[PDB]
């Protein structure tokens, strides 16, 4: 592999350059919100983001060295976590609001339009407030998102040694960014721990999000895309 | 093969 | 508080001394009898967990409701990490009790349990491959107690969490690891908590379905802890 | 009124 040869600054520039774009929703402010329309907006947006996430996954250092089967497995376990951390990242500068798209800004009262969604909304907002509290930086965010891709499905598989080697390099990168920011060694270890413990909450939100997605699928209310259905069946 | 399988191969 | 003034060695000793005891199971497995043994055992361990939580430094400084919230969110993760810890020396096996060592084939007599068994066994071998030490284990279990529900007084919980991070690093530096190996191992241990959270969510659904099965008699305490996850 | 309350207080 070549990912093992990149320095910390080269790891950051590779992750920053691979960042997906910010997509717009088909949201029309003239339409009154229904449970079926609001779910349709969010699920349509998520489907289009999934296509960009797949091509973003290829540019994450070390991901192409894996077999095609292992690439599918990691993405199948992590896709909702990656969508959620992306959502809470771009919602950081909007307290009490989730920025699904630049034209789709929603608060917890809007989430009441869809049954069982406010529970997900509150957790997403709490993650966003935590990031804003910690003053999460873009360089740290792209490191955390790459960790999720490589770590979430790694406990459900010699290829694991390569993945753990890449994960260690990302850890070296996180520590390098924190030392560069003037943090003492104690603060570097403490901030590293705080950032990685949030991934436990993100896994929790993904688990609840899957169950919420599965319920809306069985209700046949929201039209789900074929790609999103396959990602949903992978968790069952 | 799955859709994710196709999108990952080119 | 009092936990913030402790040293790293005093933190380790406080956590080791607080460890709950190893309970025995009640001395041809059916789905009802298997689930009965596992839920009977989990209920008795919950009683010792609650008194162990009181002895985790910083936990008594919380209000009663904050203590309830944290335990309601993390109790299954705490049971699970404890199970995988004492199963480390038994590859391919889960040591629920000294007289109850099970493999994944036995997890088949209860529908849906195999997936949870495989995940638990995967965690145990990961701990075994990393050579997790007891002093590191008690730090992780305490972290689960304080972290799992903190995103749902919070500054104090985060200050205690930072203290446990300092203690974890102290153990790795005491073991001879370089600065790079210290933060790498710290990251490796904390990323497993994401999988442990995953296993717990899978375990809640499995226990909820067995409740509506009416397969197994679940104790009132176990039912109340289960109802905390709406 | 929960069992967890009295187990934490005693
Ligand atoms: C719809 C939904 C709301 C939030 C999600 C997760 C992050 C995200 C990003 C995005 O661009 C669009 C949608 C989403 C998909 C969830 C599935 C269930 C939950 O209620
Ligand atoms: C019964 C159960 C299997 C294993 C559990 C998880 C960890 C644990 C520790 C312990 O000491 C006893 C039982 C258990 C409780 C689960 C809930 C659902 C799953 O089927």
């Amino acid at each position: 592999s070549l990912a093992l040869s990149l320095t910390a600054d080269q790891m950051v520039s590779a992750l920053l350059d691979a960042e997906p774009p910010i997509l717009y929703s088909e949201y029309d402010p003239t339409r009154p919100f229904s449970e079926a329309s609001m779910m349709g907006l969010l699920t349509n947006l998520a489907d289009r983001e999934l296509v960009h996430m797949i091509n973003w996954a290829k540019r994450v250092p070390g991901f192409v060295d894996l077999t095609l089967h292992d690439q599918v497995h990691l993405l199948e376990c992590a896709w909702l976590e990656i969508l959620m951390i992306g959502l809470v990242w771009r919602s950081m500068e909007h307290p009490g609001k989730l920025l699904f798209a630049p034209n789709l800004l929603l608060d917890r009262n809007q989430g009441k339009c869809v049954e069982g969604m406010v529970e997900i909304f509150d957790m997403l907002l709490a993650t966003s407030s935590r990031f804003r509290m910690m003053n999460l930086q873009g360089e740290e965010f792209v490191c955390l998102k790459s960790i999720i891709l490589l770590n979430s499905g790694v406990y459900t598989f010699e290829e694991k040694d390569h993945i753990h080697r890449v994960l260690d390099k990302i850890t070296d990168t996180l520590i390098h960014l924190m030392a560069k920011a003037g943090l003492t060694l104690q603060q570097q270890h403490q901030r590293l721990a705080q950032l990685l413990l949030i991934l436990s909450h993100i896994r929790h939100m993904s688990n609840k999000g899957m169950e919420h997605l599965y319920s809306m699928k069985c209700k046949n209310v929201v039209p789900l895309s074929d790609l999103l259905l396959e990602m949903l069946d992978a968790h069952r | 093969h799955k859709i994710l399988h196709r999108l990952l191969q080119d």
